[PDB]
């Protein structure tokens, strides 16, 4: 009703509708630590949340209140759980709460207590109809927003709408292969409905992951996705594999392509494999390459890796 | 002839990013972070002047003594989270070895005690609701500060009721009463029960196997199951495991590949997720994994494990938070380009003191870039508190019997 950027705000204290409410001020003790000096409006308002809050006042105005509380730090926790008493004991409109929701969401895109209001608001109504677009929406302007996603998974799984969620997986992959979050959620369609057994399915997921790293052989998210799908079953039980990486090389070398050979071999090693030798060196030599040359920053992790092969491997 | 600096030899210019002329929203923010970082290296060479790293000791003990007593309204927003400037803080104060008072240390316990709930747990402030993330911030600060009065703040039996009020049928906890799971929630519950020795029989049951339904095919942990894996929810997983004593519910071997990976070759800091941003405070929640890995294999016999390093590149991350995140003002920050806060502060530098120390049984080996000076006290990786004050506490209150016995 009163907007806080309204030139025509006014201090709860000056509102003539509070006049029989004391506020309540901010009880920080004879001496302080870690002390805000907070604004003006700010401590206007909180000093009249705690007044409301402190008598479990359910009213209209209380409701509108909370609504400056939030606006002011939305991280308070104690602010919203106060007003979704509110939202109950005055019966008020879940969906005008939703829209409400909507619109702080879109501005404040990254706080956990937006998303959880949300979710409890979909769990009072049990109505996912609009969260799909919702939340592409936001994912449009930030494609990696670790609660987006979040919520998101939550409303695939609890309202089972997975129908048509590898579409978009492929719309997005397709403006940005490299976001890790589209790739995660990929294996996340996937695995909860086909699986990756589904050996039809598990060919076309490698021969898209193989073709993408093609286009951008630099790209550690396919790497990943397709180390993350094949390791499950055991490298070695691929043995095209081995080759198929090697013919790359040439023309796509990169230290994810020499460090995926590195993890066939070992588990080639693993498995008791022809040549309990020639591989290990082929491993070693490659350990090698990283540590000394190619991917440096990870030397203590390759010397590692070097190690462990040799204390395993050659008695 | 000869670069002491790792960030500064020749060699380091190929570490740039190689965009396979395919550019998406991903490289182009990528090679933009990487353009300022080379600025900053290359700005030895470009003023002709010989390079030397300092940690500006002095200005960062200034601002966190102001802070810790009063903030700008900047700080509005965290209102709801006072106990963690309060840890942040005073961790820092502890990292640089600088003497709390007396003084300080009583209100600091006056004022953790306003915040304490009558029901259990702490609220971000006095008289707000309590919740998990300020409970674990006020318990570590209590035991940095380790007195006796301290001590006796925590109310050992509410904050058990507290627990047990936030714990999930399938083994999780809630944040709050009314709020929502994940991984964080099960490390503070895990960090605050056995600093306070409140940790009974039945508390964690089913936590060890929901947090391992949390690595996901990445070989991180994400905050939920399916969720994608990040720096801070593995930590925490992996952390709360250790308390537990079940690193073993987890493959290991994929965590430690992936947590390796995400040391960027350019920066030499720390992304928090795989194709993101290098940045200051992963210094501390992904490099502070590999102490927390050393041990849990060593555990296991790992005959191959290193005597004197971690399984990072050391070197380079001080490199990176040394000249890239420290504020000439005070305070140090996320990368070039960015401001302050407490936060950043705290966390860049328990990753700089981890990145310093190295410690596996008898054997103790440090690595200090820069002038010798810059040496920080050590932190302990499962709490991030000194390993002193973690002995101190959990010594004291094992004097007492668990609630309930
Ligand atoms: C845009 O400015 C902010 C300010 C604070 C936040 S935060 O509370 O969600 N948190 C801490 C954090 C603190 C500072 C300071 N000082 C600066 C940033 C910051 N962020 C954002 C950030 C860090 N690095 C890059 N960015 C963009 C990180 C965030 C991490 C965090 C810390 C503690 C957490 O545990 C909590 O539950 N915290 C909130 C809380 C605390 C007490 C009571 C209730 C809730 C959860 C997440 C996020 C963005
Ligand atoms: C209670 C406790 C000990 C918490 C510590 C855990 C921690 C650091 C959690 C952060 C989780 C989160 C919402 C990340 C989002 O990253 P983003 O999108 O902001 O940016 P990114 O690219 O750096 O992941
Ligand atoms: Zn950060």
């Amino acid at each position: 009703f009163l907007s806080l950027d309204s030139p025509t705000y006014v201090l709860y204290r000056d509102r003539a509708e509070w006049a029989d409410i004391d506020p309540v001020p901010q009880n920080d003790g004879p001496s302080p630590v870690v002390q805000i000096i907070y604004s003006e409006k700010f401590r206007d308002v909180y000093d009249y949340f705690r007044a409301v809050l402190q008598r479990d006042e359910r009213s209209e105005r209380a409701f509108k209140l909370t609504r400056d509380a939030i606006e002011l730090n939305a991280a308070n926790y104690t602010v919203w759980h106060f007003r979704r008493v509110l939202l109950r004991s005055l019966q008020k409109d879940l969906q005008e709460e939703m829209n409400y929701i909507i619109a702080i969401i879109e501005e404040q895109p990254k706080n956990y207590q937006v998303w959880h209001h949300r979710r409890v608001l979909v769990e009072w109504l049990k109505d996912p109809s609009q969260e799909l677009e919702f939340i592409a929406d936001i994912l449009n302007q930030d494609a990696k927003n670790y609660h987006a996603w979040q919520h998101r998974q939550w409303v695939i799984q609890e309202f089972r709408l997975w129908d048509n969620e590898l579409q978009y997986v492929d719309q997005l992959l397709k403006e940005d292969v490299r976001n890790n979050s589209v790739w995660n959620q990929r294996h996340f369609v996937i695995s909860n409905t086909t699986g990756y057994s589904d050996r039809a399915v598990l060919e076309r997921e490698v021969q898209y992951t193989l073709e993408m790293i093609k286009l951008v052989p630099h790209n550690e998210s396919a790497w990943n996705y397709l180390k993350g799908i094949l390791q499950d079953r055991g490298l070695s039980r691929y043995p095209n594999l081995l080759n198929q990486l090697l013919d790359l090389q040439p023309s796509h070398s990169s230290p994810y392509l020499i460090a995926f050979l590195v993890d066939i071999y070992e588990d080639m090693l693993e498995n008791q494999c022809d040549n309990k030798e020639d591989i290990l060196n082929k491993a070693l030599e490659l350990c090698e390459i990283l540590a000394k040359e190619k991917d440096t920053i990870r030397k203590e992790y390759w010397r590692y890796i070097g190690r462990s092969l040799q204390s395993k491997h050659s008695r | 002839w000869s670069e002491p600096l790792y960030s500064l030899r020749p060699e380091h210019a190929r570490e740039r990013l190689q965009d396979d002329s395919v550019e998406t929203v991903t490289s182009i923010e990528q090679a933009k972070v990487e353009e300022k970082i080379q600025e900053v290296f290359s700005s030895y060479k470009f003023n002709h002047l010989v390079p030397r790293l300092v940690l500006q000791r002095e200005k960062h003990f200034h601002y966190l003594k102001r802070g810790l007593r009063q903030l700008t309204d900047a700080y509005e927003c965290l209102d709801a989270s006072r106990p963690w400037l309060c840890y942040w803080i005073l961790h820092s104060l502890e990292l640089l070895d600088e003497p709390i008072p007396q003084i300080v240390a009583t209100d600091v316990c006056q004022f953790l005690e306003l915040c304490q709930s009558p029901d259990g747990g702490f609220g971000g402030g006095p008289g707000q609701y309590p919740h998990l993330a300020p409970t674990y911030a006020a318990v570590n600060a209590l035991c940095i500060i380790g007195t006796e009065e301290a001590y006796n703040v925590i109310n050992r039996e509410k904050l058990l009721q507290y627990l047990y009020s936030l714990k999930q049928p399938d083994g999780s906890f809630l944040m709050h009463v009314g709020g929502e799971v994940d991984v964080r929630s099960a490390y503070c519950a895990a960090s605050v029960a056995s600093l306070t020795n409140i940790i009974t029989p039945d508390l964690f049951e089913g936590t060890a196997e929901w947090i391992a339904r949390c690595q996901n095919w990445e070989g991180g942990i994400g905050g939920v199951p399916g969720m994608e894996a990040h720096g801070g929810y593995t930590f925490c997983g992996l952390a709360a495991l250790v308390i537990l004593k079940k690193e073993r519910s987890l493959n290991l071997k994929s965590l430690l590949q992936w947590v390796t990976s995400r040391q960027m070759r350019f920066e030499g800091g720390f992304q928090g997720r795989c194709n993101k941003l290098v940045d200051g405070c992963y210094s501390f929640w992904q490099a502070g994994l590999l102490p927390l890995l050393h041990r849990a294999l060593h555990a296991q016999g790992d005959p191959a494990l290193s005597m004197s390093h971690w399984m990072f590149h050391q070197q380079a991350l001080q490199e990176y938070i040394l000249m890239c995140c420290q504020c000439p003002a005070g305070g140090l920050l996320d990368k070039p380009g960015k401001s302050r806060d407490f936060y950043h502060t705290c966390y860049c530098l328990s990753g700089l003191s981890i990145a310093q120390h190295f410690g596996s049984g008898a054997m103790l080996h440090d690595v200090v870039m820069g002038v010798p000076e810059n040496v920080l006290q050590p932190t302990h990786p499962v709490y991030n508190i000194g390993p002193d004050k973690v002995i101190q506490a959990t010594t004291h209150f094992l004097q007492k019997p668990v609630p309930g016995f």
